[PDB]
């Protein structure tokens, strides 16, 4: 009947709940970190010179 | 009965609240305004490539970031050259109803598939000179809505009957089954080091699969109406959402919270795609009212608009060394932006 | 994949032959034809061209108006006519297929060649060596020379390497300087830069004796090298 | 010559700064909201050649009757080559929307397949390269310089582009009639009583055009003139700027496209 | 002209892909591209099988012009997600089973599918054919069950054809786009030919009118 549908949903949110979390202030400050180590090698943020940039004609 | 069930569901959806909301110590907004703004970004079209008759559902870069593929409602597949706007390759489909394209990741193989519920795989390096098909791989119930690469020999893919599969290509049987969504999946997204996914619905939910074991580990809410789009950051360590609610989201894997919102009172019709940049600074959104804007990912303001089709832009993509920008819609015109 | 071919035989100067060719299978209707030429004991020589579609029809400058090619196209043949034949056109006569597009590999499947025995501003390549020993297991370097830049602002460096054991066809190594072919072993290689150019070769084994032959496809007549010969 | 009267060349100017200034007015607003679909070239090349058409002819008819002017072999037929080729690339486009409107009716299946761009854009560029050489042509009694069998030479091939259009309206209210009894007496007298009221309107506004001024020019060949002909062909030649107010009237507001875009602007 | 001799036959190669690409659009401007829709009954089983997994595809020929037909009965997903692929098609095809008033839950479904079709931002310039199926049986019906229980409101006789003329009203009520679009009901007479030629006609009709509002002439 439906009673192995209800044991089978409990047993999902059972392993979901105990699985480890940090705080959101190292999550936040983590993400600036590889933006701020990577503004040189982005092309769409600061734009090339006409030489190398390929699709000039 | 079944009211035993219920006790065990309401104490482990508060449990999962509580858990979440006691690590939220400051928004993202806080600590990022001492940054300096992105400033304003202007693109300009430096490509236009023609030859389409119909709406165009589907595109995929390849991996040298010259080469491209897309697919009609016409019976084409059609592999596009960049740089020289030349074709190389035109394919004639058996159906007509295409949804979905992807590249092979050695630039070999290539992949369709649409309502009449079957991925086809097609091979470009023959001894004749023709591309063939090489596999037919059938068993959803639904049409296929989303299809991605691992390797040479294995298909991540995706349908409209609550359901995503794991294939093998030389072989032909599906290996590995993912069950858990109550309404149809609409998109994916593999992971940089192609070892997790993660899964939009039109449940507005996004779950976390495990591909080795078989299994989901995490789901993330908080949207309020279908999921069309998502994406993947390039840390490999959040993700971004696109819905009918007029409204982008920030996910965190590790936080299992959500960080940000881009809203904004002007826009009232549904996000069709979503793409990153390369330094994950920009985030692109293509939406229904036949434009796309360009948005700061670090504070959600907007940065800039790109305008140039009369009808729906209903894909987009940002290539692997990241000097153009594709979209495709459905006025038959592909532009590649710079 | 097969191209097999007739004709020939024993002609009176001033008269005229025709040749011809046969697919297998193949898809004859994408590919670029050519008529490739070598003497008896001479190196090999370059004639003709008809496209894919039949336009566009290219001629070498010693074969202006005496020789026409065309292409019998559903029924899988490939034609060329002779006129007014002289002494210069005893040879062997060979015809290759090529495809262009982003990516290709030209120059990749030689027929099995036709005697032909009659009654009795262009870019040059050198090379000097001329039958020189090896002794196996040891590494080898053959190169030619060019007298102008095969490099072109594309990028693409545009030289072929060739391979021919006694008694069979020509066979492609490397299609463009920096890569090989395929089902060729991978212990051949290639490099070079601007005019001067070199083939090695890692380990040798018995079976790589036979004569080797350069080619430009820069600008359009097709010029070869002359033959360097490995023996034992 | 030039002799119409004192005091009758007096209100010309009252009316022709009332008949010429709405067809430049109205002209330029249709042009303001063309949107474009691959049948809309054929109204353009009729609603810019009746914006030249009339402000050369009005500066041209108000310099030689009212205030006087003077001129030679080269300085007046420069501005007769210039009213002939608009007024000629006026009857031209009318021929070009009765062309294209019999292939929407005689083969209805096979019309999109027909007139598509490649052989509609390349088509009005044979009616101004036609136009433009049957009006610079010659090189070599009411008109000076130009010899009598010349106007029987226009009127001979303008004519039979005023007999394709009185016959390309009578082939569309008779194949679009008997279609109307078959589809309401089985199929399931609505359909040409709504064809048979703004098709009547375009035949009774080009016959009474180029009705009154073609048969004054017949006068001049077929025998001897008068005087009071000559006094008259003055109002009867400003029949042309009733015949360029009123073309965005007939064809331009005659559509549910046009007026569906005319709301969100 | 600054091309090589490579790169100038990869130009003639792209233009022999575009003159097999335009031979293949306007071969299919000829033909007719008709929708099927209806409850799962056994009506779709008579019109498919008279004019001669996800998606099935019928063609058939009649007096020189060609016709290809959708049934998408078989997917049983959400609706909302494909039916814009559809946009472009010439006409509907609507099935209904007359004989179904009694068994009123059958009779209420097919009127709430048929407002949902009719009233799409999709759909808002399609013809609608409509089917009417099962006439023979209807008139055994109806003299033993009266159509009151059906319709509650119903004032009429109750006897044959004062009855089966009061259905025809009713789904012609439902159309909220009377400016634009228009209903061809035709009985099943399922013995001869004239079910394809009605058919005939209802495009002939269709195509004839979108032309006059191509030329702006309406
Ligand atoms: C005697 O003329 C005139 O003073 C004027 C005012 N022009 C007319 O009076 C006039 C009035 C009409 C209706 N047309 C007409 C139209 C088409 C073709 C021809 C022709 F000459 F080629 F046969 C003539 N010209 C002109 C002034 C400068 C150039 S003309």
């Amino acid at each position: 009947a439906s009673i192995a549908q209800a044991r089978k949903l409990v047993e999902q949110l059972k392993m979901e709940a105990n699985i480890d979390r940090i705080k959101v202030s190292k999550a936040a400050a983590d993400l600036m970190a590889y933006c701020e180590a990577h503004a040189k090698e982005d092309p769409l943020l600061t734009p090339v010179p006409a030489s190398e940039n390929p699709f000039r004609e | 009965e079944l009211d035993q069930l219920r006790q065990e569901a309401e104490q482990l959806k508060n449990q999962i609240r509580d858990a979440r909301k006691a690590c939220a110590d400051a928004t993202l907004s806080q600590i990022t305004n001492n940054i300096d703004p992105v400033g304003r970004i202007q693109m300009r079209t430096r490509r236009t490539l023609r030859g389409h008759l119909a709406k165009i559902y589907a595109m995929h870069w390849g991996t040298d970031s010259r080469l491209l593929v897309s697919a009609s409602q016409d019976g084409k597949l059609i592999i596009w050259d960049s740089y020289t706007t030349n074709k190389v390759h035109a394919i004639p489909l058996r159906s007509s109803w295409v949804m979905t394209c992807a590249y092979a990741p050695s630039g070999n193989y290539v992949a369709c598939g649409g309502l009449d519920n079957i991925c086809s795989i097609y091979n470009l390096k023959t001894r004749e000179g023709n591309v063939r098909v090489s596999r037919e791989l059938a068993g959803h119930t639904g049409y296929l809505s989303c299809c991605r690469f691992l390797d040479d020999n294995q298909i991540v893919t995706s349908s409209g009957d609550t359901t995503c599969a794991l294939w093998d290509i030389e072989t032909g049987q599906q290996t590995t089954t993912f069950t858990g969504h109550t309404g149809d999946v609409m998109s994916l997204s593999l992971a940089p080091d192609t070892r997790l996914f993660v899964s939009g619905a039109c449940d507005a939910s996004a779950k976390l699969w495990d591909v080795r074991e078989g299994m989901c580990r995490q789901t993330f809410t908080g949207h309020e109406s279908d999921i069309n789009a998502i994406c993947f950051f390039p840390n490999g360590n959040a993700f971004a959402t696109g819905s009918d609610d007029a409204t982008c989201r920030l996910f965190d894997l590790r936080a299992d919270q959500e960080l940000m919102t881009y809203s904004h009172d002007n826009i009232i019709c549904g996000i069709t795609s979503v793409s990153f940049s390369k330094s994950g600074r920009l985030l692109l959104a293509g939406y229904d009212d036949f434009n796309c804007n360009v948005w700061d990912a670090l504070k959600a303001d907007r940065a800039g608009v790109l305008a140039g089709h009369d009808n729906r832009v209903s894909c987009l993509g940002v290539t692997d060394d990241g000097m153009a920008v594709a979209t495709g819609s459905w006025d038959s015109f592909l532009k590649i932006w710079n | 994949v097969q191209l097999v071919e007739s004709g020939g035989g024993l002609v009176q100067p001033g008269g005229s032959r025709k040749l011809s060719c046969s697919a297998s299978g193949f898809a004859f209707s994408s590919f670029g034809m050519h008529w490739v030429r070598q003497a008896p004991e001479k190196g090999l020589e370059w004639v003709a061209y008809i496209s894919s579609g039949s336009g566009t029809i290219y001629y070498a400058d010693t074969v202006k108006g005496r020789f026409t090619i065309s292409r019998d196209d559903p029924k899988n043949t490939l034609f060329l006519q002779m006129t007014s034949l002289r002494s210069e056109d005893t040879a062997m006569y060979y015809c290759v297929r090529s495809i262009y597009y982003y990516g290709s590999s030209p120059f990749d499947f030689w027929g099995q060649g036709t005697t032909l025995t009659v009654s009795s501003s262009d870019i040059v390549m050198t090379q000097a060596t001329s039958s020189v020993p090896v002794t196996p297991g040891e590494s080898v370097s053959i190169s030619c020379r060019s007298s102008k830049s095969l490099l072109h602002s594309n990028g693409n460096t545009y030289l072929y390497w060739f391979l021919q054991r006694p008694g069979q066809s020509p066979q492609l190594l490397i299609y463009r300087m920096s890569n090989l072919a395929s089902g060729v072993p991978d212990r051949f290689s290639g490099s070079g830069s601007g005019t001067a150019f070199t083939l090695t070769i890692s380990r040798l084994e018995a079976e790589d004796v036979g004569v080797y032959y350069c080619m430009q496809h820069l600008e359009y007549p097709l010029t070869f090298g002359a033959g360097t010969k490995l023996e034992l | 010559f030039m002799v119409l009267n004192p005091s009758q060349q007096l209100a010309i100017a009252v009316l022709s700064l009332t008949l010429g200034t709405f067809t430049v007015l109205e002209n330029l607003l249709v042009l303001c909201v063309i949107r474009c679909r691959p049948s809309y070239h054929f109204i353009g090349s009729l609603a810019v050649a009746d914006l030249l058409g009339s402000v050369i002819f009005v500066y041209s008819f108000i310099d030689f009757h009212v205030f006087h002017r003077k001129d030679s072999r080269n300085v007046f037929l420069f501005k007769l080559g210039g009213v002939t080729a608009s007024f000629t690339a006026s009857v031209g486009s009318l021929f070009l929307t009765a062309i294209d409107r019999y292939i929407s009716i005689h083969r209805p299946l096979a019309y999109k397949r027909i007139v598509t761009r490649p052989k509609a854009v390349v088509a009005f560029c044979l009616m101004w390269t036609i136009a433009i050489v049957i009006a610079v042509l010659p090189l070599l009694d009411i008109f000076p310089h130009i010899d009598e069998t010349y106007l029987m030479f226009w009127i001979g091939v303008t004519s039979v582009l005023l007999l394709f259009i009185v016959y390309a309206y009578m082939y569309i209210l008779w194949k679009a009639h008997s279609h109307a009894v078959r589809m309401i007496q089985r199929g399931t007298a609505r359909m040409d009583i709504r064809l048979a009221k703004t098709l009547v309107l375009i035949l009774v506004v080009l016959i009474i055009c180029w009705g009154p001024l073609l048969a004054i020019m017949v006068y001049d060949v077929f025998g001897k003139m008068n005087k009071l002909i000559k006094t008259v062909f003055a109002f009867c030649s400003m029949l042309c700027l009733l015949n360029s107010t009123v073309n965005p009237i007939i064809y331009a507001l005659r559509s549910k496209d046009l007026r569906h875009a005319f709301r969100s602007m | 002209c600054t091309l090589s001799a490579e790169d100038k036959a990869a130009v003639e190669r792209s233009k022999m892909i575009d003159r097999n690409l335009r031979e293949d659009g306007e071969k299919a401007a000829r033909e007719v591209k008709l929708l099927l829709l209806g409850a799962g009954e056994s009506g779709k089983s008579t019109i498919v099988k008279q004019m001669k997994t996800g998606i099935v595809e019928t063609h058939f020929t009649f007096k020189d012009l060609h016709f290809k037909m959708f049934d998408v009965g078989g997917q049983r997903s959400e609706r909302k997600k494909w039916i814009h692929c559809f946009e472009g098609v010439t006409a509907i095809i609507f099935c209904v089973a007359l004989s179904d008033y009694d068994l009123m839950n059958r009779m209420h479904e097919s009127m709430k599918l048929f407002d949902s079709i009719c009233n799409n931002k999709w759909f808002t310039d399609t013809s609608i054919i409509l089917f009417l199926n099962k006439k023979d049986l209807f008139e055994e019906k109806i003299k033993k069950s009266p159509l009151t229980i059906c319709y509650p409101e119903y004032a009429g006789s109750n006897t044959y054809e004062e009855a089966a003329a009061y259905i025809q009203c009713q789904f012609e009520d439902l159309n909220k786009r009377k400016d634009t679009k228009e209903i061809y009901t035709h009985f099943t007479c399922a013995t001869d030919t004239k079910n394809v030629q009605f058919v005939f006609d209802a495009v002939t009709d269709v195509i004839i009118k979108n032309n006059l509002k191509d030329c702006g002439l309406f």
